[PDB]
């Protein structure tokens, strides 16, 4: 299944 | 105007938060092997930083996103009322990178998250760092390489690393890692009397001096363990107990 | 058994050589701009470690033969009468890279020369280089993006850096870098007093401190300097005047 | 709020 | 014994399916430019293999999670009566990156999903990826710059790109990608006749020939276009006219 | 005006020089194991080359130095009266560099000195380079990984690897590279009359079908090799015989 | 014990 | 003419 491999913390 | 013995003003009503990643295990496709052991390291820091009045804050095998949400979270509320910040993880990592549960997280975007911008709170406060991280393969002691670069992050930030480029991590599997042991055994005698960076100063040398016994095990022999600590503090860090 | 103010043993009949490679220019092909000031910032660090009994040796943009043949002899020769040991580079850099004159060369490949087994009267004693390095682009100030990856080197090594990843070197044509200046200022008034890594931290301060927000450059608003050191020191430091 | 900036598959 | 002239067998009762993901505008925060004319594109290659005989399927601006659960489905489907697979990747790209709407997708992610092992229906049936994908910076002409590396993917994959690294990529806002243009003329005119590398070649050709005016831009007076493909193929791939 | 038969004039006096960069042994501390089979090889690729009409030139185990001399004579001589050029390394390699005997050389600098601003006389003529290179670990077969960037060289340009990423290149200690084998057999029996780019995708196969399932050597077996070829060819190619 | 690690090509 | 870009030195 989907897997994320990079999370980021968004501005808005 | 000038004072060369100038010290961080540890005089807020609250010490701080201690937050503390502990990752055990991990996803079956990382492919990274269990770190027995680090339990131990984490209640031996729970403890200390406790006794050294931080709030302490835990947390085990949180999923990247989990652990990136908390951290968020703890960089977004007020410190205004507390003398500084701690922040240590138990876990494999590699590069610029360290791993939760199931994905690796850039180290930079962890602590960027406390930077003066970022945090208005904690601008002129020391922001501590410290990474018992590396690369994997009764009491075992499991030999580990390093892998996680010891680089620094901001002015005030203070990055302490297990072990160095070229050196090799260690961790008991029922005492835990001779970085965490050492670390703490350092803060239950002189965390509370010495500055900070002198006291990790005392690590470094308790870590290297560390040896094997020739038949504990035949393939861990020389394989020393030399901690370090990046630090960017432009001050005195004491953490006398509060009144 | 240990001893919290353990320190290193400093009475030996020398103090040690102090290495300055002074790069001001380079080779035509490798397009690196002039770095103005540097020979102010030589000469500072010259006396300043002479002061502190230094035996202070520069060399005035070697190529990396030269350079390479000069350091290893310098590791080849008896350190034994010697209290510690420094070297230290101004010139260009980029990640692992330092820039010599026609060429580059890695800079572990330079500290290595000083490691335990391939430098045997050195081992147990400090082991400090100093890097004023950084990304090339009437007393004019010049700021440099950070290029050079501060990391350590091994046991008794102290690595310090004259910026930070994510933060701008500065060097004024005239008077020098903003490092070294500040360094030189505190190795005057402090050297022989203040534990060596406290001296550091107070550099720390003094040039994260210098203000970059009302220049008369108006392409370098904002962009602060922020030094840092990494240690892999085990005991404590001081150049206290020899008798 | 957070965001993956690169997806995979597994299995 | 062994025939030089061999050839793909196409003589199953369907071409195959030709899988168009179109990608216009983006996440904002991506900052990625709108890329207008994407459609033109599409509705031209969606025209150009109808009539090649494939089942075209068009996507619109999909999320990296919605177009790998649609690029999987058709991954897991039977193509045991289909002559060949065919996708064709519209947006940014960086690296060994594509970009769906709101984020990047490594291509071996998407070509993986139909290799031997993993797809059944298409062992020895070509496999046919083209991209046209770079970096984002009335009749318009943009200019982008090469950014997506041009590797293969595995046996029986042919991997095609619109412009190779240190060229420029060129899409016109009406008309479309000069590259696509090209393509599509090129599959009218003789797709259904001419070896399919041999008219990919033309392709390179007629793309290496295209000028701007220098009339109408002053900024891209000089960037060529020079498209490549890279070949894994096994046979002759030929697009007769189908029963 | 456009002829979707048109091809590369090939009938100039010369066919041209075919450059031969053989490497079975390497400079002790860069530790890259012997490449036994490689003359073999070289001697193979000379006949099919001689046979095609190519003035072969061999150069065993240059020194980067000499290397690059000797490419850069060949690249600054006229080649107006040949009909292309012929370049090929065999030798380890890793990522963007082929390995001379002491050194390393970036494939780039390589290529680049004979694009259409260093070679005049080249423009228009096609470029091929052969590269059978990978990583290092009676007649033997040993298994080198893919370590070499399949990528294109620019306009005009064709690349030819041994194997790409994710494969496994082979080599007999006696009767040399399996790709250089392939490559040679079809040469000598189609090189002469096959567009070249149609001779490249039989030397796929053939490789592609070599079988690795019952090894005497247990280690490789389902190491498969798949060649492939990234073009930037703009007509058709044939080595018809001269004359 | 010098040696060059990665040579190029230069012009003037 | 030639050039090598990076040095370094080996203990043979």
């Amino acid at each position: 299944r989907l897997h994320c491999v990079e999370w980021t913390i968004l501005e808005r | 105007m000038f004072d060369p013995a100038e010290k961080y003003k540890m005089d807020h009503r609250r010490r701080g938060i201690a937050l503390i990643f502990n990752h055990e295990r991990f996803f079956w496709h990382l492919t990274l092997p269990e770190r027995r052991g680090t339990c131990a390291d984490r209640d031996n820091l729970t403890r200390r930083f406790s006794d050294l009045g931080f709030e302490v804050k835990c947390f085990n095998d949180l999923k990247a996103e989990e652990l990136l949400l908390k951290i968020h979270e703890v960089s977004t509320v007020s410190h205004a009322d507390a003398d500084c910040f701690v922040c240590v993880f138990l876990s494999h990592g590699e590069g610029n990178h360290i791993y939760a549960y199931d994905a690796k997280i850039e180290i930079q975007t962890l602590t960027g998250l406390f930077k003066g911008d970022k945090c208005h709170s904690l601008v002129g406060k020391p922001k501590i760092f410290i990474i018992q991280a590396a690369r994997g393969n009764t009491n075992i002691t499991e030999v580990d390489a390093a892998s996680v670069y010891t680089l620094p992050a901001g002015a005030d930030f203070l990055m302490c690393y297990s072990v160095a480029e070229g050196y090799y991590s260690h961790r008991e599997t029922v005492n835990g890692s001779w970085y965490i042991q050492d670390l703490c055994e350092m803060l239950g005698k002189y965390g509370s009397s010495l500055e900070f960076t002198e006291l990790l100063t005392l690590v470094n040398r308790k870590v290297s001096q560390r040896r094997v016994d020739f038949c504990k095990d035949p393939s861990a022999i020389g394989k020393k363990q030399v901690p370090c600590f990046a630090s960017m503090l432009t001050k005195k860090l004491h953490f006398f107990p509060k009144s």
